[PDB]
């Protein structure tokens, strides 16, 4: 309990010091992995050889909306297609809707209307921070052992 | 925040204490906010269900005397 | 016998397993396991090196080499290491297979070295070290992936002015020429200033004191204070009036600023406070030396023996106004009294901190230009023109010499592979191109490190000085020869 | 005197990724699993937070040591 | 329970779990042990069914509830 | 060499024309099969991915290795 108060609090903190929220349950990361998917590809614009790794970096964003449902026992790939077909009738209107995973119904759901949403400053340094964390790891070649 | 670290039932419980803590202490304005404010106690003998939410501050050495009143409505602290 | 040259070769190798992936900007990060359970991922190639613990003295060999020069410049460590390495990769095989005697080896990267330096006196272009603008992209080298970045244009002004104040050329033939007389050591030497700002730096020429005025009611502004230095300070004198006496020897000359290395008692403060001369004490001895060149004033030990030949001129202000929360003394004046002392200000003690080390290391790169006013093509185009160069010079030396000369080329050609091996393209398509460019091309064609593709060095100016090319085969020969010259190896006191 | 490489940790770093991530796989989410954690001091906790799993637990392996900062 | 040594942890949460009932109410120590300890047979065959132990948790939270009510 | 081989079929399409693109081994870069003159019979490929694709398919299909008969 001592663990969920003093994680609330500092929640709710960023909330009141910065005016952005962004929407939770992986609507945020199942829009980001699919358009930057899509952008690239119209836009050709960075290379031909970066772009491999670039859709490395996309398809590592989908293992939170499949981490949430795998807990649940419920099909990663099923709640994936649902929310590719939700997203492909919101690009040929203009308007805005945003969709997200719902873990008791199993369906898509509206983000705006189920009421969750999550922080702006931890999201933005969740990507930045991720990103040097991991390239890091990636860099050592070989393993040194020494000082004894 | 909450249905993460718990079975969440007791988030029902502790929607309304957590929501009314931030806007109790912090006043709207510019300002900032600070979180060390906020006091923490912790007791072992009731249940977390029936947690509540604290607007002033708790001691924990009370005088002991049989005849002291139960309850005292709009006292003077000195 | 023979297993001692080849765990000499081993051991250099195995040093150099390390810094294979280290040089070159795009050097990737490495993890030293500890045997308390820490480690260090950072990627600077001899902050690891110390950390290393080995066990073949020859990799010890490589240590001490490879601190010495990270002294004298900052970077170059691994370079020197990877060059001398694999020249014992290319003769390994010369010197055991082809039974050739190690000081024939020897000899030959004796004569290798000299047409080497030859090499790249040709490939050096000509560079103006008087031009403000010529030496920012210079410097740049050791600012750029720095929190320097953003003042690199503000920083090149505190490190231009350092250099061309102590530098005296003095050409002539008579006594010998030293080319611009560099001293960084003594003179330009910095101390940290705390508060204030980083744009608003400037470079002060004199002594600076953090000292404020040991007295409640003094003037806190002296028009031309004249700077009085001595040993022994004031008090009562002990075996290993008095102390007016003392006092009235030094206003002999009437001075009206008072310094004293030690402590200075409160009896002679109010001796010397009716004569309209500051006391300032506590003052150490190094900066002593430094006090009388910005003034002039001898030093003398026994205060009786002072002498009146001290002078306060050259003296620009007395303002004592309080800085960062503490009063400090500022000796500048509008001359250069052959030194100077940079003030670096900033918001933080961190910054201080960080600024301190890269001014360093951008002033030693500064002198690298300034000493040989020339420059060389970077990214292993020097390092591949000359390979070419020895093949040329291969045919006609005509002797036994011959052969191991020819593996000089060959480890010339492993710093452009180095950082292919790092760009990530096909080492093999790479090199057999940029080896034909050179012979066409003026030796203008380098290789690019964030793109990877090969291309000439004119467009985007990447230009080093000679004196690191010169240091980095100069050492990297005489670190594979003194390897090549224990043949023997022996244990116990 | 041979050029050629070695691998022999990225995928022993990832191996010793794939572990870690599995820990705190089933812990993410509302819907997640809740892990007891006690090392030496008899003390029952359950807590989903990811810092403070990995300073309950002292691991040698130098994967989960950069992830633990 | 408070004389014998227990060696797994998980046995811990069944003990702590008694003492609540030996301090508050004092009576149905055996009724909360047995119980608990039938609760998790029950449901192995449900772990092993493939039935996630998430949607086994929520099942008895909707199961408590309409217990209370008649009780 | 498949960067090369992506950049140049997508340039084809814009162009409003017919180019085939090839892999050439030689030099390295892509090729014009029709000019260099590789070419595969119809029957060769028609049988190679049909019998490809049945035969990797039913290798998926194995529940269990079962021994018996010894």
């Amino acid at each position: 309990t001592k663990d969920a108060v003093r994680d609330g609090l500092r929640a709710v903190a960023n909330v009141l010091k910065d005016k952005n929220i962004i929407p939770g349950a992986g609507a945020f990361y199942i829009a980001l992995s699919r358009y930057l998917r899509s952008a690239n590809m119209n836009k050709l614009g960075a290379k031909g050889k970066t772009k491999t790794g670039i859709e490395a970096f996309a398809e590592a964003l989908l293992v939170i909306p499949k981490t949430l449902v795998k807990n649940s026992g419920f099909d990663p790939l099923d709640v994936l297609a649902m929310v590719e077909d939700e997203l492909d009738d919101a690009q040929d209107s203009d308007e805005t809707r945003y969709v997200g995973v719902d873990l008791n119904i199993g369906d898509s759901c509206d983000p705006t209307i189920e009421g969750i949403w999550d922080s702006y400053r931890v999201l933005r340094n969740a990507i930045t921070g991720a990103t040097g964390i991991a390239s890091n790891l990636l860099l050592c070649d070989e393993l040194l052992r020494a000082g004894r | 925040s909450l249905l993460t670290k718990v079975d969440a039932d007791l988030t029902e419980v502790l929607t309304p204490i957590v929501t009314d803590a931030v806007l109790s202490v912090y006043d709207a304005q510019a300002d900032n906010l600070d979180l060390h404010m906020v006091e923490i106690m912790q007791m072992q003998h009731l249940s977390p269900k029936d947690t509540t939410f604290i607007k002033g501050l708790v001691l924990d050495h009370g005088g002991r005397h049989p005849d002291m009143p139960t309850r005292v409505k709009n006292a003077y602290v000195l | 016998g023979r297993q001692a040259q080849i765990s000499n070769i081993t051991a250099a190798k195995a040093v150099a397993d390390v810094i294979r992936t280290c040089l070159g900007p795009k050097a990737m990060l490495k993890m030293l396991l500890d045997p308390m359970g820490g480690l260090v991922l950072t990627n600077d190639g001899h902050a690891i090196l110390r950390e290393i613990d080995v066990a073949h003295p020859a990799a010890k060999s490589m240590l001490e080499l490879s601190r010495t020069q990270d002294e004298e410049v900052g970077d170059g460590t691994t370079t020197v290491i990877i060059l001398a390495g694999e020249i014992l990769a290319q003769c390994a095989p010369y010197l055991i297979e082809k039974n050739i005697h190690p000081v024939i080896i020897i000899q030959a990267l004796k004569k290798a070295l000299t047409d080497a330096l030859e090499v790249i006196k040709q490939v050096s272009k000509p560079v103006d070290v008087e031009n403000d603008a010529a030496m920012k992209k210079l410097i740049q080298a050791s600012i750029g992936t720095k929190y320097v970045i953003h003042w690199s244009e503000k920083m090149c002004e505190l490190a231009l002015d350092a250099v061309k104040t102590v530098r005296k050329d003095l050409g002539q033939t008579v006594e010998g020429e030293p080319n611009f007389e560099i001293d960084i050591k003594r003179y330009v030497r910095v101390e940290k200033i705390p508060g204030g700002d980083v744009l608003d730096s400037r470079v002060l020429k004199g002594v600076l004191l953090n000292k404020d005025v040991v007295h409640p009611k003094m003037s806190r502004h002296i028009e031309n204070p004249r700077v009085v230095l001595l040993d022994c300070p004031l008090e009562y004198k002990k075996g290993e009036e008095q102390v007016q006496l003392m006092c009235e020897q030094i206003l002999a000359v009437r001075p009206t600023l008072v310094i004293t290395e030690k402590g200075v008692s409160d009896l002679a403060q109010h001796y010397l406070l009716k004569g309209g001369c500051s006391v300032l004490r506590r003052v150490k001895k190094s900066d002593n030396n430094r006090i009388a060149r910005v003034t002039g004033a001898t030093i003398v030990n026994r205060v009786e023996d002072l002498k009146e030949s001290d002078v306060g001129t050259n003296c620009g202000l007395f303002k004592v106004e309080m800085i960062g929360d503490e009063y400090f003394s500022f000796l500048d004046n509008c001359k250069e009294p052959k030194a100077c002392t940079i003030m670096l200000r900033g918001g933080s003690k961190d910054i201080l901190n960080e600024i301190d080390r890269n001014l360093q290391d951008a002033m030693a790169v500064a002198r690298n230009v300034m000493l040989s006013p020339s420059l060389s093509p970077g990214g292993g185009a020097t390092e591949m023109a000359v390979s070419v160069k020895l093949a040329e010079k291969a045919k006609q030396l005509e002797g036994i010499q011959q052969w191991p000369y020819q593996a000089v080329a060959d480890a010339m050609e492993c710093i452009p592979r180095t950082l292919i091996q790092n760009a990530g393209g096909d080492p093999i398509r790479l090199l057999s191109q940029l080896r034909a460019k050179h012979a066409q091309g003026n030796f203008t064609t380098g290789i690019d490190g964030d793109k990877g593709k090969i291309v000439d060095m004119v467009s985007y100016g990447i230009w080093e000085p000679e004196v690191i090319k010169q240091q980095s085969v100069k050492t990297a020969i005489e670190s594979a020869c003194l390897l090549l010259r224990v043949d023997d190896i022996v244990s116990g006191v | 005197a041979e050029s050629l490489r070695r691998d022999a940790a990225l995928k022993v770093n990832v191996t010793s990724a794939e572990g870690l991530q599995s820990v705190l796989e089933t812990n993410l989410g509302p819907k997640g699993t809740l892990k007891m954690l006690v090392d030496g001091a008899g003390n029952i906790k359950l807590t989903k937070d990811g810092k403070v799993l990995l300073t309950e637990m002292q691991i040698q392996s130098p994967t989960a040591v950069l992830i633990a900062r | 329970l408070r004389e014998l040594d227990i060696v797994h942890p998980a046995v811990k949460v069944l003990v702590m779990a008694t003492e609540q009932q030996k301090i508050d109410m004092g009576d149905g120590t055996n009724l909360v042990m047995i119980l608990a300890g039938e609760l998790l047979n029950v449901s192995e065959k449900l772990i092993s069914m493939g039935l996630s132990a998430v949607e086994i948790i929520q099942g008895y939270n909707m199961a408590r509830k309409f217990t209370l009510k008649e009780l």
